[PDB]
């Protein structure tokens, strides 16, 4: 967590921001957490922090045996020593795992477990968990999706560990309206290959596209060699490697996604003290994307999705919050002011209807974005090659320009409903520059 | 003198046993466990650990990988 809260920016945050993710609730829907009572027993890491610890699995038991969930729940909001992202940040924490050692307390219906947190107040919820099923859109990813749609909370899912090979996504990491996370490497050299280069993807990390050809995952953290609270019930076999009695290494896309869970608190609470909005996961979601850094393999990418998490370019995004709702064949249309010599990065995201667990395609409500330069030059959403305006996207709901070197003057940022059948559809708008 | 194997793609639609031999073959020290196909699991990586996802026949349902 240390090494890693410097990579994404969250000592940034923290720092120059006071951004710590006071006054947020994240739920984590995992294994257990430590001893499983909100007492004075608990690790150090969440004692006095906890609204909620709910047994789903097990009854009455939300111990954590394993160490999965209390090393996850540290990377989020820890707030003794390697602490989390916003360790000041309140923990909401629903232990998942059955009597048989796997994650049976998850309900059929995976609204009933949003709907848990939601009510006792988590506004971010994130998933270190999947079924790994190569892209498809299952029940479970359109119940996420149904889910953000209806309810302002932002959802969180590990992308899979099944890469390198493409199209390995994992459920409900193929959810359009998650934010679903890969993994980078942590910088620890000292433990070899795995976390040498802040660069590298983790070869394990699932790489896009989804099965319906999206882009997956979102955006990457690092996700190897991450040193988190270890559950008092776990042994050593638990963890990649020991540090001592309270905290040990783990690694995974469940390492990553705990890490932009806490970094989305932290822009949550900005937003929310800073900005004078609550916003939406959209917009979250569209300014984590927005600020992301680019690897060194380019966009498109199934490997590293749009890029590793920046959290101090994020924060100060010019942005839309779902305040226009569209109707197909209307539009909304705004203007940026940019100057020459820095990059400008726009990202249009919606929370769109739920998909077809059968259609071809999973999106359902199809936005565009198309940006004009001050001197008339086009570019529409996720068309990186020239030109910029030929090539439409009729798949994600999520859609970008990335202009590296931009003209001084005017932008126009319009946002174009090409087809809704179930609207009007909000959208958000992220732009960094 | 092993050669770096990771995963498995001969080995879908056979038996868990014969499956089971050829990855011990190839890293002895595999950890396998056996699950139905399309069991939510969490998502940390052991390199170790190999998981074997079955359909209802007991034939591994998709590609073996270590993890
Ligand atoms: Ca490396
Ligand atoms: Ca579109
Ligand atoms: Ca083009």
């Amino acid at each position: 967590n240390d090494v890693a809260r410097g990579i994404v920016k969250a000592d940034v945050a923290q720092n120059n921001f006071g951004l710590y993710g006071q006054g947020q609730i994240v739920a984590v829907a995992d294994t257990g957490l430590d001893t499983g009572r909100n007492d004075s027993s608990m690790h150090e890491a969440f004692r006095g922090k906890i609204t909620a610890l709910y047994a789903l699995g097990r009854t009455n038991n939300a111990n954590d045996p394993n160490g999965h969930g209390t090393h996850v729940a540290g990377s989020v909001l820890g707030n003794a020593t390697n602490k989390g992202m916003a360790p000041q940040a309140n923990l909401v924490f629903q232990s998942i795992m059955d009597s048989g050692g796997g994650l049976g307390g998850l309900p059929a219906n995976l609204q009933t477990l949003f709907s848990q947190a939601y009510s006792a107040g988590a506004r971010i919820h994130t998933n270190s968990w999947g079924a790994p099923v190569n892209g498809a859109y299952t029940t479970d990813s359109r119940n996420v999706d149904d889910y953000v749609r209806k309810n302002d909370m932002t959802i969180l899912f590990a992308a899979g560990n099944e890469g390198p090979g493409s199209g390995t996504i994992s459920a409900p990491g193929t959810a359009k309206n998650a934010i679903t996370v890969g993994a980078t490497e942590n910088l620890r050299p000292s433990f070899g290959s795995y976390a040498d280069n802040i660069n590298h993807v983790a070869q394990f990390s699932s790489r896009g596209p989804t099965r319906d050809g999206r882009i997956k995952p979102d955006v990457m953290a690092p996700g190897t060699y991450i040193l988190s609270a270890r559950s008092s019930l776990a042994p050593d076999s638990s963890f990649w490697a020991n540090h001592d009695s309270k905290y040990a290494y783990m690694g995974g896309t469940s390492m990553a996604t705990p890490i932009v869970a806490g970094n989305v608190a932290q822009l949550r609470e900005h937003f929310v003290k800073n900005r004078g909005v609550t916003p939406k996961p959209s917009l979250l979601k569209a300014a984590l994307i927005a600020g992301a850094a680019d690897v060194g393999l380019g966009f498109p990418n199934g490997n590293q999705g749009w890029g590793r998490v920046t959290l101090d370019k994020s924060l100060n995004v010019a942005f839309v919050n779902e305040t226009s709702p569209l109707s197909t064949s209307q539009k909304a249309t705004y203007s940026f002011t940019a100057q020459a010599g820095k990059p400008l990065k726009i990202s249009l995201v919606w929370s769109d209807a739920p998909g077809s667990t059968t259609a071809s395609l999973t999106l359902v409500n199809d936005l565009d974005l198309v940006i004009t330069a001050p001197n008339g030059t086009k570019y529409v959403g996720n068309d990186f090659t020239a030109p910029y305006d030929n090539n439409w996207d009729g798949r994600n709901n999520v859609e970008n320009v990335f202009i590296n070197a931009p003209q001084s003057g005017t932008y126009t940022v319009e946002v174009q409903a090409y087809n809704v059948p179930v609207g009007p559809q909000t959208f958000s708008l992220a732009i960094v520059h | 003198r092993h050669n770096l194997k990771t995963e498995w793609p001969e080995l879908v639609g056979k038996s868990v046993e014969e499956a089971k031999k050829v990855i011990l073959q190839d890293k002895p020290e595999a950890q396998i466990i056996v699950l139905p196909v399309g069991t939510i699991v969490t998502m940390e990586y052991r390199i170790d650990r190999v998981r074997l996802f079955v359909d209802k026949l007991d034939n591994i349902a998709e590609v073996p990988r270590v993890g």
